[PDB]
């Protein structure tokens, strides 16, 4: 999983938003983008992720906010068994800004999702100032 | 200017109060009348800004 977006009609009629990571870097935009009904960076060939068709959008507009900056915690290709990873995010929009909250967690070990009866405090990721209207949300994944 | 600056515009219709601290940059019919007004403009079809 990459990323989500955040808009009200999502068809580039009106502005929304773009979040999206790769290895080392983080992009950030809120722009009138045009999201095709198959954004996607996942389906290459059989079994392998390649990064093409990146760009599921045909409206360059004027984007009216751009940010690049560091990613979080990754790793390498990808290998099926012996999960330990637990990502925890929460976003909440208000007054205008955007805030996201995060935390990650190791061995998760148990093979059934139990989704143990664990507790950690979130933290704050970044204000944003957002000052857009958002009412739906669809996540962008490879 | 004494010839004028045409330059500026301002929204007049709105049927919903927006919130503090934010824009609005649609440019979008508004429906105060009960037909589905395309339109150019008239009765019951009026410019937004
Ligand atoms: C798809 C993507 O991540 N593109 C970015 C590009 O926008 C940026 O200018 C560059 C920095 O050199 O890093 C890469």
């Amino acid at each position: 999983i990459r990323g989500w977006i955040f808009g009200t009609t999502l068809d580039s009629k009106t502005q929304s938003l773009l979040i999206v990571n790769n290895a080392t870097n983080v992009v950030i935009k809120v722009c009138e983008f045009q999201f095709c009904n198959d954004p996607f960076l996942d389906h290459k060939n059989n079994k392998s992720w390649m990064e093409s068709e990146f760009r599921v959008y045909s409206s360059a507009n004027n984007c009216t906010f751009e940010y690049v900056s560091q990613p979080f915690l990754m790793d390498l290709e990808g290998k099926q068994g012996n999960f330990k990873n637990l990502r925890e995010f929460v976003f909440k929009n208000i007054d205008g800004y955007f805030k996201i909250y995060s935390k990650h967690t190791p061995i998760i070990v148990r093979e059934p999702e139990d989704l143990p009866q664990g507790f950690s405090a979130l933290e704050p990721l970044v204000d944003l100032p957002i000052g857009i209207n958002i009412t739906r949300f669809q996540t962008l994944l490879a | 200017k004494v010839s004028g600056n045409y330059n500026y515009l301002y929204r007049l219709f709105r049927k919903s109060n927006l919130k503090p601290f934010e824009r609005d940059i649609s440019t979008e019919i508004y429906q105060a009348g009960n037909k589905p007004c395309n339109g150019v403009a008239g009765f019951n079809c009026y410019f937004p800004l």
